[PDB]
């Protein structure tokens, strides 16, 4: 929002567990679907901690778009049901099961929105596949525009990560003991997450390469608004001061070398050093190997 | 127009398509730099100016289609960067 | 002096006479030798006049003096011009190490990790 009053939203392990049990349960013939939930949570600044969330019975149609059924009695039986277990769970949200945005969802936004302003969809993942989080949060908010046409109810996207309690940690550590990952220290931890990295970059950039190529050809109309920004992408590349960077780039490096130099420097002495202590650990041992 | 490192435009370079001399061109820089249309900085004395950021403004069917290409190419180079380190690096390291 | 590009080797050619075997051979490499002074004369200078380039590669006429400008391709004015070849454009570029010094950055982290 304009508003500081939304920014991280963080949403607990057990969630994710739950929406994905969740798409199991109606999982029968009704799969193939968008199941939608409510989010309890709490939060206090420019977070929206997400805690606990249940099931409402949902339906939809299958080609229209304003034949939509959200059983908002049983909300408003459920959310007194747990808060009844804990204090201070108000209804901060609504997840819905992806696997992208659809136009209805608009609306529901307004059906979850007679409880608490403010209220986030958190689009969440059926299916790992996605290489960053499966979890990404909109707010339904509204502009003008230089257009000149109607103010609207778009979606803006927010900023999103998952993190985490001592109990949530605690389970999550338990259950990935067979997919072992602190085998794996810093050093290459980090470099993982460089190579990584560009495996996200290459696929963002990828998917815009997609739609600009879908726009020029195999006409879908232009909107203005995503090729302006697109411009700004191209000013912004690091290019025009070219000579001065490299001299500069160039010497920073050198100190980072002479650093580098000095750590590893240090490094060998030490170890060596324990090599010392081995050879005369072993002649003292071997005067006891003999004796008697 | 200049789409590069080449983004000096020379004094009497700006006169001749704007139509005045040389002494009000540089009040003219001055009313951009302010509005916003232009960010940048007057090299007065070697008569240079530095456009280093020029607002959006709308494009046709056949501009783009150069912005796609333009936009591949860069595609690529992220490709082979990430398969040179993912040779060596990530072999071994994880 | 062959070794060390030091000439006044082109005269000694003709006063290693006490073996006349010497002076009918070594004619042979009298064709390198003019080969290596106009190549460090492509850098050593940028103006003389043409006279003096027919006394420095050692000859006579002027008539050879033009077809040995001709091949490396200097023009000629009242005095000999040359062209700048001996740094044209400058290795101001750390763009072309860019992918090299990363991979050697990667191999230090290799044997910062390696189990030994």
């Amino acid at each position: 929002m304009p508003e500081l009053a939304v920014q991280k939203v963080v949403v607990h392990p057990l969630v994710l567990l739950s929406v994905v049990d969740h798409f199991n349960r109606i999982g029968k013939v009704g799969n193939q679907k968008r199941v939608v939930g409510v989010l309890l949570g709490s939060w206090q600044k420019k977070v929206l901690d997400v805690s606990n969330s249940f099931a409402v019975p949902f339906d939809e149609d299958d080609k229209d778009d304003s034949v939509w059924f959200l059983d908002h009695d049983y909300l408003e039986n459920m959310y007194g049901m747990f808060k009844k277990v804990n204090a201070r769970e108000r209804i901060v949200g609504w997840y819905h099961t992806g696997p992208k945005l659809h136009k209805n969802d608009i609306a529901i936004n307004e059906l979850m929105k007679r409880y608490c302003p403010n209220s986030v969809l958190v689009i969440i993942d059926v299916k790992p596949k996605d290489l960053g989080l499966p979890t990404e949060a909109y707010i339904s908010v509204e502009e003008v525009h230089d257009d000149g046409t109607p103010t609207s109810k778009t979606f803006e996207h927010v900023t999103s990560e998952i993190g985490a309690e001592e109990a949530e940690e605690v389970g999550v550590e338990h259950l990935l003991r067979d997919i072992k990952d602190t085998t794996v220290g810093t050093l290459s931890q980090r470099i993982t997450n460089q190579v990584h990295g560009l495996k996200g970059l290459n696929s963002k950039l990828l998917d815009i390469r997609s739609y600009l190529e879908k726009v020029a050809t195999g006409k879908l109309p232009i909107n203005h608004q995503i090729i302006y920004q697109l411009q700004d992408v191209f000013n912004l590349l690091p290019d025009v001061s070219l000579q001065e960077f490299v001299k500069a780039f160039y010497l920073k490096t050198n100190d980072q070398m002479v650093v580098v130099y000095l750590a590893s420097l240090i490094r060998s002495v030490v170890a060596l050093h324990n090599l010392i202590n081995n050879k005369i650990a072993n002649r003292d041992a071997e005067k006891k190997e003999g004796q008697e | 127009t200049r789409p590069a490192n080449h983004r000096q435009l020379t004094f009497e370079e700006i006169a001749k398509s704007a139509k005045i001399t040389v002494n009000e061109v540089e009040l003219l820089v001055m009313k951009a730099l302010s509005v916003g249309l232009v960010k940048g900085s007057i090299d007065e004395v070697d008569k240079r100016v530095h456009m280093t950021w020029v607002q959006p403004r709308v494009l046709d069917l056949q501009q783009i289609k150069g912005m796609k290409d333009r936009l591949e190419f860069w595609c690529t180079d992220v490709k082979s960067m990430e398969m040179l380190v993912e040779h060596q690096a990530h072999d071994i390291l994880t | 002096y062959l070794m060390e590009g030091s000439y006044n080797k082109v005269f000694l050619a003709k006063g290693n006479i006490p073996a006349e075997s010497y002076t009918f051979f070594i004619d042979i490499l009298l064709d390198t030798i003019r080969d290596e002074i106009a190549g460090c004369i492509e850098k050593a200078y940028e103006k003389i006049l043409f006279t003096e380039a027919t006394r420095i590669l050692f000859f006579n006429t002027p008539k050879k003096m033009t077809d040995y400008a001709k091949k490396r391709g200097w023009v000629l004015g009242p005095n000999n011009y040359y062209s700048f070849a001996s740094q044209q454009q400058k290795p101001e570029d750390t763009t072309i190490p860019s992918t090299e010094l990363a991979k050697q950055v990667i191999e230090y982290a290799r044997q910062l990790e390696m189990i030994v």
